């Protein structure tokens, strides 16, 4: 029972110092390894570096010059720093618990053994987009139900914003059935737009006070909106 | 690749069947068979023998395994065999018999350690030409044989590259599988037991009680410093520091590092070197260590 | 560099070869990666499967050299479809920083699912903001390949149309959405607006009109 | 050139076969079968002895 949470900014200007944080809850940070992995669309996932428990570190030869790792003993937090970020450095960032492995193929005395690592427990991953563009708050407009029995459809609209992602809940997470949050779409304007609908019975419709809760961390804006039929 | 190399991957041009044509071939070599042609250093290497003597490739059909050979004397002569169990180096042999030919003597070429020999009967024998003189070596013969296992785990390959009309050169082919170095094993229980039986007979000539230590070879180089021998066609050179590393007064098998060469000059031969063609597959030979060859350090102790 | 494709019939076992084959004794890790989700390793040491992994996945144990590290998946199903990476650690090669080239596993014979389309007219609050957007939502359709054509009455719009590429949801079906940006005056002028979604040979159309 | 080396036969030596007599050492002898109709093997009724063929 180990859980990892990556808290990142989600947006950083190019040629700046990107930073993240890997909080751990399962066990102490001084008994296992901690490694960061980044996955960008169109490119295979990339192992950048692990973290000793003490906390020497090795880094991938490609990013060896621009990355610095660190582990906090007071707080089970694995911090990752990265300098001279560009548009390519944008990708989903993971931090996983790595375990030590020792493969023996010959006689131990004469070396003949290599260490092999494997990450058994992963975090959820926090996205990070690097671009000069500024932040933009999302416009939330309710989608009125269309009015056979007894299925009915309502939802909310999240107009142009930036950057990904956006979290959508209903009644502060009170309703989970029939909830479908579709992926956003990037318009030529450069801002994403996503929708989120809920399928509720005709009956219930009248009145249950359905409200969608929207949140956009980079914009620092948390918005709620009511949804009700319109004449 | 590897970070923090006994064998090396060598490329070089070699003549072909036709005089005008040449060919570039790559073949693996051992570090000992090669020296750098620069020392400044660059990294062009050459064979260790090219500077001193020519070289010839041992035919691949002939085998180097010693077989029992009987030395016979012509008619009118005879051979007298001393059947005295406790017979030392020289002296009067009370029990004598006559034979026309000797027993099956295997011509095992070894160093430091005697292999496949005949075991002394009754007690172990300590034979020398002058025990008082340190300069003369000391022959030891075991009554109980110790077992030694030498292997070359590398799954080498034979690359047959023609270098002329009819001439064929057999080069090493990239190794298949892990890269492990050759080594021999000896049971520590038996060797410690056999070594103790030796010190008992040693004290019979150096006082019933005295300090008897063992150290590694500190003189000479190459052949004299390593337990050299042949095994399946490959010439091994092992470090024996692990066996002669004790001090005597009043299943956990030992392991020995062994390096290999393919260019050799045996019996102090000056002028002709031999290239041992690579042996395909894994090599493993179990041999009997029946005798030893020791020497005192001397001094004013 | 880029991914290599593999195709398997549904319910039939499949073998996934591993690129950059080992030179010596090896310990291989097989990772399962879904786009947007966290990678889950199936095999940490050739034949060792952490707790929770189903017994259907298996890998080849290097008992005698010359064997090729492969990933065997029995009872191939929708959830198996994904990208599989082969992390190689052999005795001859050094530190292996990079994972293997991705292997895109696709499951054939999956049952097609008709798309569920829901067209939403622009909200009154968007009209007060002097902007208008028609929102066409498509859910639970396989295979994830659709074309969206908008129409006005009869005429097609062909302008101001933005559509997401289909994405797989937890139902193992795809989901796509299309957005038509309009001016409030253009929304009130026409009688009705229609969203046409074509999936395989079928086509479903939904219509909405101003109040 | 592909299989084996090559050597040029000296020009003085001649390849013409000349009569050669195979002789046996003292203490041995050669038995010549003088049976006209003598086939491959079998008992030869008429036998003579010679030192060389
Ligand atoms: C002369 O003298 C020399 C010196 O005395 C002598 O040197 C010896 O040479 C031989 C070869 O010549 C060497 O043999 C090899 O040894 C390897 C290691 O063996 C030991 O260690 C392993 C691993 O131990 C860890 O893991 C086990 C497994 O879970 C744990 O239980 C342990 O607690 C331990 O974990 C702790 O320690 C780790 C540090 O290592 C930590 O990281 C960890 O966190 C923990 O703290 C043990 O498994 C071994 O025990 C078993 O095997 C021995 C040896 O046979 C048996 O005696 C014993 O009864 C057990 O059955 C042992 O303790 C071997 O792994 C190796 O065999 C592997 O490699 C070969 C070739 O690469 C393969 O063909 C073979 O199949 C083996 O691979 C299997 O395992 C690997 C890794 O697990 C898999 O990746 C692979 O897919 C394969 O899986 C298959 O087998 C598995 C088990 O075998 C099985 O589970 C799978 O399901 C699958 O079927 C090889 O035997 C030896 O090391 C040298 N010794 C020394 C001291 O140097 C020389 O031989 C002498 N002879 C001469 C000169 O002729
Ligand atoms: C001190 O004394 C110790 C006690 O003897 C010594 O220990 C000896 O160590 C040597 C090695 O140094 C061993 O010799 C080698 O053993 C190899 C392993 O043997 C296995 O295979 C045996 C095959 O079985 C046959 O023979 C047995 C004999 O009784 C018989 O019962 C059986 O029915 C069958 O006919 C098996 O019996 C064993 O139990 C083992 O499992 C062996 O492979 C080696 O043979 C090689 O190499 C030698 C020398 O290089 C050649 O003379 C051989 O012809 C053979 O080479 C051919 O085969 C190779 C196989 O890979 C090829 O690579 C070669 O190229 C070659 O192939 C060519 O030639 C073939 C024949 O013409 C052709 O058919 C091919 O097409 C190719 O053209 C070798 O014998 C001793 O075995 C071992 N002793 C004992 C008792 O085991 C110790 O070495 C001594 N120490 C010192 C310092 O001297
Ligand atoms: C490696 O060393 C071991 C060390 O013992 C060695 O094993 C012994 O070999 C000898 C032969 O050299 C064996 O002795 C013979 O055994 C046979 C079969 O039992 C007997 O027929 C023989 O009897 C006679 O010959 C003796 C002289 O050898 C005479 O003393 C006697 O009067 C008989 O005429 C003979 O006893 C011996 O049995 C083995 N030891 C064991 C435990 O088996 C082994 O041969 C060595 N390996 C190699 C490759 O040389
Ligand atoms: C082997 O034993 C013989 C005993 O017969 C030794 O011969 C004697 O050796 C001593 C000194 O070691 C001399 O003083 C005697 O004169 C020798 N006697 C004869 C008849 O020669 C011989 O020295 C022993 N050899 C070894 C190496 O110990
Ligand atoms: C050494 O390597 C050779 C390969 O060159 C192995 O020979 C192969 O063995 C397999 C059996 O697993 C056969 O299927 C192949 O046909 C063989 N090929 C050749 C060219 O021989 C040999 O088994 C290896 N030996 C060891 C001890 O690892
Ligand atoms: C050298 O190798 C031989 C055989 O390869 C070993 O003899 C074996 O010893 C074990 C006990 O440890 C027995 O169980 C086997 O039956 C023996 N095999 C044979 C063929 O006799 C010997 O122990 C090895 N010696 C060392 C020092 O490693
Ligand atoms: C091999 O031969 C070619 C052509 O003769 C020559 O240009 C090259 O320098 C040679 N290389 C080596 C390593 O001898
Ligand atoms: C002998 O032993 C010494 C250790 O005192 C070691 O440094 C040296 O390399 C050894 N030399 C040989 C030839 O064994
Ligand atoms: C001799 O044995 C000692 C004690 O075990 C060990 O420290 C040392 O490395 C050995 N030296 C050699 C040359 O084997």
């Amino acid at each position: 029972q180990v859980q990892l949470q990556e808290s990142g900014p989600g947006l950083v200007k190019p040629s700046e110092t990107l930073s993240l944080t890997c909080s751990v809850s399962g066990a102490s940070i001084s008994d296992h390894y901690w490694s960061w992995i980044r996955q960008s669309p169109g490119k295979g996932l990339e192992w950048i570096g692990y973290v000793y428990d003490s906390g020497d570190t090795n880094y991938n030869p490609s990013l060896k010059s621009r990355v610095n790792l660190s582990l906090d003993t007071s707080k089970n937090q694995v911090s990752l720093s990265l300098t001279a970020v560009t548009a390519a450095d944008s990708a989903i960032y993971y931090c996983a618990r790595t375990q030590h492995g020792r493969r023996i193929y010959g006689i131990v005395a004469f070396r003949e053994w290599f260490t092999y690592f494997y990450m058994d427990v992963w975090g959820q991953g926090t996205p990070v987009t690097v671009s000069s563009a500024s932040t933009k708050g999302p416009s939330v407009f309710p989608l009125a139900p269309s009015s056979s029995g007894g299925t009915a459809a309502l939802g909310c609209l999240v107009k142009d914003y930036f950057p990904e992602p956006v979290t959508v809940s209903w009644n502060s997470g009170a309703l989970t059935s029939g909830v479908h949050t579709f992926p956003a779409v990037l318009q030529s304007s450069g801002l994403y737009s996503l929708s989120s609908v809920v399928t509720v019975p005709s009956s219930s419709l009248g009145t249950q006070t359905y409200i969608c809760n929207v949140n956009h961390k980079p914009s620092n804006t948390k918005v709620d909106k009511k949804v009700e039929p319109k004449s | 690749a590897i970070t923090d190399g006994e064998l090396k991957n060598c490329s070089f041009n070699m003549t072909t069947e036709l005089r005008d044509k040449r060919q570039k071939v790559h073949a693996l070599f051992y570090k000992l068979d090669i020296v750098p042609i620069n020392e400044n250093q660059n990294t062009s290497y050459r064979l260790i023998n090219c500077n001193t003597a020519a070289i010839t490739q041992a035919c691949p059909k002939v085998s180097f395994e010693p077989i029992p050979i009987h030395y016979c004397a012509p008619a009118g002569f005879a051979i007298l065999k001393c059947k005295d169990k406790k017979f030392n180096g020289t002296g009067p042999c009370p029990s004598v018999s006559t034979v026309q030919c000797t027993h099956g003597i295997k011509p095992v070429v070894s160093t430091q350690l005697l292999l496949n020999g005949s075991l002394a009967e009754e007690e172990v024998m300590i034979r020398s030409e002058d025990i008082r003189n340190n300069a003369k070596n000391i022959l030891v013969q075991f009554n109980t044989p110790v077992q030694i296992n030498c292997t070359r785990p590398n799954n080498n390959t034979r690359k047959s590259i023609r270098i002329g009309p009819g001439q064929w050169f057999y080069a090493t082919g990239d190794i298949i599988g892990d890269i492990r170095q050759a080594h021999c094993n000896v049971s520590k229980a038996t060797w410690n037991e056999t070594l103790g039986k030796v010190v008992k007979q040693l004290r019979k000539h150096f006082g019933n009680n005295t300090i008897i230590r063992f150290a590694n070879s500190s003189g000479g180089d190459l052949e004299v410093t390593t337990h050299s021998f042949n095994c399946g066609g490959e010439f091994f050179y092992c470090d024996t520091s692990g066996l002669f590393n004790s001090t005597w007064i009043s299943n956990d098998s030992i392991t020995l590092p062994c390096r290999i060469k393919q260019i050799i000059n045996m019996w102090q031969r000056i002028g002709q070197a031999m290239y041992a063609p690579p042996i395909q597959g894994v090599i493993r030979c179990v041999s009997n260590i029946t005798g030893l060859i020791l020497t005192r350090d001397g001094g004013s102790t | 560099s880029y991914v290599r494709p593999l195709s398997v019939a549904l319910g039939e076992t499949a073998s996934i070869s591993c690129g950059r084959q080992a030179l010596g004794s090896r310990a291989v890790q097989w990772y399962q990666h879904r786009p947007g989700q966290a990678p889950i390793l199936l095999i940490y040491n050739n034949q060792d499967r952490p707790s929770g992994i189903p017994e259907r996945f298996s890998g080849t144990p290097d008992i005698n050299f010359g064997t090729r590290a492969t990933l065997t998946i029995s009872g191939v199903e929708a959830g198996d479809e994904a990208d599989y990476y082969c992390h190689m650690w052999d005795s001859r090669s050094g530190f292996s920083w990079s994972f293997g080239g991705a292997t895109r596993l696709t499951v054939l014979g999956q049952p097609k699912a008709a798309p569920s389309v829901t067209l939403f007219p622009p909200s009154s609050e968007e009209l007060q903001a002097n902007k208008a957007t028609l929102v066409c939502l498509i859910s639970d359709f396989y295979p994830g390949a659709v074309t969206v054509a908008w129409k006005a009455d009869s005429s097609p719009v062909k302008a101001g149309v933005e559509t997401t590429t289909p994405s797989k949801q937890s139902n193992n079906k795809y989901a796509a959405s299309s957005y038509l940006s309009l001016t409030p005056e253009q929304w009130k002028s026409h009688k009705s607006y229609s969203c046409q979604v074509t999936h395989e040979g079928s086509t479903v159309e939904k219509t909405v009109a101003p109040t």
